[PDB]
């Protein structure tokens, strides 16, 4: 009854819990948020459109060719 | 409802009421409110006797055999 | 506005009619019905009971002791 | 509409009557449906019979919350 | 039907007796769903119209409806 | 074959009825209406507040008694 | 709804309660709900004769059903905001 | 847990209740609905604690509850 309820309550926060501590392993496994170490992760995506957009050497020399 | 008034027609039923009043009669009809038909109603209050009488089941506090 | 805080601690029941209480309280409705367990009579320090029902209309006041 | 005509002496003096003949007058701030009412500046006469007599007691308060459900009465003073 | 009294009533001279005994006669000026009252010319009585005057409010009266025994015309 | 009580009061309209309170006070008069809640209308009341019995007062014309303090209705008083 | 709201910009407020059993409570409002609830917290004694038998207890819950009077300062409230809400509020 | 819960899983225990009235109620529970109305059967009445009516099965107002005294059994049961 109110028991039972109170147990699902319970089996829920506890579930979010135990997936709280596979998350900090997976952290550290792994990018902490607090460190900033997003700011360590390389993108492709930028760098590839930037170096085509560039025809090849950066954005200084495209005055040259 | 959790009480089945149906096995009580035609007995004599105990009902307290709301400020003190007791009332012994027989139980003629009911509703799901808990309104009551009784039947050679007396009230205890010692004696008095009123007749075929609607007990409002707001009021109503218990209700026994007798 | 609630009684969560209070769960399993100890409080003090003062009834409407002025008759005082000591328990655990433990389970609480919307009506602020509870639950109770270990009362006392706050003035008598007479055990009542191991467990007891509370109606709400009943209560005047519930503290944290 | 017997609560819409109590709007009408909103900021208006009035006099209320409690159960346990406390009586009160303020100048009225707020009231629901519940009869539950807020004055200010209001002074509440208590009339207590004790020893088989009759005095009444006062109770000034700059500002107050009544819960509606001992209110019987209310006009003007 | 008792909502057909309501409006049948109003302007009428009515009692309007509470839960303590203490008794309200005057105007009935309105009425609504919980049995709230307003009455202007109204006196207080204790029981009935023939006892002592307790007060006579020339302003309107306000009656809650909780606390309202009955109404009743004269 | 089941009875209810609201199909008795409705059957004792135009009839004498005794309206007992669930204080003291008691009311017989003819029972002109009643609505689903157990308002009621009496038609030429006598009031009584009961124990040597005072009878406080004789009512003419139409009341309306509150079915909220209303513990039980005798047919026919 | 009206006086539910009220009494939430009244929190973190010093009030006095005075309870139906003429029993009278100082205290720092800290929630309200809506039945009027409300909780109380640092306990503290107006009356001598009236004030109840507490003491170490500091915090209180007190049911809305059985208060009679809350004891407000003029500053802890706007009078027309109270009066233009009250106009406002539908009673039907 | 709820009040109402564990009543409703007390159900064949036996308990005793005090009415606003002062009278007692021994009892075993056989039913409770969600506003705590309840029927018992194999009752003792008291006119008070003092104590002495024995009745089969009794019906109860929840309205007219001040408390339930529960068998210590109950945290377990």
């Amino acid at each position: 009854l109110q028991k039972q309820q109170e147990e699902e309550e319970l089996k829920r926060k506890l579930k979010q819990e135990e997936d709280e501590k596979d998350k900090r392993k997976l952290i550290e496994s792994g990018p902490n948020l607090e460190l900033h170490e997003d700011k360590f992760l390389l993108d492709l995506s930028k760098f590839k459109i930037y170096y085509d957009n560039n025809h090849g050497y950066e954005w200084w020399d495209t005055a040259y060719l | 409802a959790i009480l089945d008034l149906a096995k009580y027609k035609d007995s004599k039923i105990r009902v307290k009421l709301m400020g003190g009043k007791l009332v012994i009669g027989v139980l003629k009809g009911y509703d799901q409110l808990m309104n009551l038909v009784l039947d050679d109603t007396v009230e205890y209050m010692n004696a008095r006797k009123l007749g075929l009488t609607v007990i409002r089941g707001t009021i109503l506090v218990s209700l026994s055999s007798a | 506005a609630t009684l969560k805080d209070y769960l399993n601690k100890r409080v003090v029941i003062i009834k409407v009619d002025g008759e005082c209480l000591i328990a655990s309280l433990n389970g609480f409705d919307k009506n602020t019905n509870l639950f109770i367990t270990n009362v006392f009579n706050r003035i008598s320090k007479e055990f009542i009971c191991k467990a007891q029902l509370l109606r709400g209309s009943e209560i005047a006041l519930v503290g944290l002791i | 509409t017997p609560l819409d005509l109590l709007k009408l002496n909103l900021d208006e003096r009035v006099y209320i009557k409690l159960r346990g003949a406390r009586t009160l007058v303020g100048t009225l701030q707020a009231f629901d449906s519940h009869c539950n009412i807020v004055l200010s500046d209001a002074v509440e006469t208590i009339y207590q019979l004790n020893n088989e007599e009759l005095s009444e007691s006062e109770r000034r308060c700059e500002m107050v919350f009544i819960r509606g459900d001992t209110v019987t009465l209310i006009s003007t003073p | 039907v008792t909502t057909e009294f309501l409006s049948d009533i109003i302007g009428k001279t009515v009692n309007v007796k509470l839960a303590s005994g203490l008794l309200y006669s005057g105007r009935l000026e309105s009425i609504d769903g919980f049995m709230n009252v307003a009455l202007s010319s109204a006196t207080e009585h204790y029981e009935s119209n023939n006892n002592k005057l307790l007060n006579k409010f020339n302003s309107d009266v306000f009656l809650r409806g909780t606390q309202v025994m009955y109404i009743s015309e004269q | 074959p089941e009875i209810l009580p609201l199909e008795v009061i409705d059957k004792t309209i135009n009839q004498k009825v005794l309206i007992v309170l669930q204080s003291n006070r008691e009311f017989e008069g003819t029972l002109v209406g009643f609505d689903d809640f157990v308002n009621v209308i009496l038609e030429d009341a006598v009031e009584w507040l009961i124990d040597r019995n005072e009878k406080v007062m004789q009512h003419h014309g139409r009341m309306l008694l509150s079915g909220n303090n209303i513990a039980i209705l005798v047919p026919g008083g | 709804m009206l006086f539910f709201s009220f009494f939430k910009t009244l929190v973190d407020q010093e009030v006095v309660v005075e309870l139906k059993n003429d029993i009278e409570i100082k205290g720092t409002l800290q929630s309200v709900d809506q039945f009027l609830n409300l909780k109380l917290d640092n306990i503290s004694c107006t009356d001598e004769k009236k004030y109840p038998h507490l003491g170490s207890v500091r915090n209180i819950f007190i049911r809305g059903s059985t208060v009679r009077y809350v004891y407000l300062n003029k500053n802890m409230v706007d009078t027309n905001l109270l009066q233009d809400a009250t106009r406002r509020e539908v009673m039907t | 847990m709820l009040p109402l819960y564990l009543l409703t899983n007390a159900k064949g225990q036996q308990m005793q209740i005090e009415l606003k009235n002062g009278e007692i109620i021994q009892g075993i529970l056989t039913n409770v609905d969600n506003w705590m109305n309840l029927t018992l059967s194999n009752v003792t009445e008291y006119s008070e604690e003092s104590a002495a009516v024995k009745l089969n099965e009794i019906y109860i107002r929840g309205t007219f509850i001040k408390f339930i005294k529960l068998q210590d059994n109950i945290i377990d049961k």
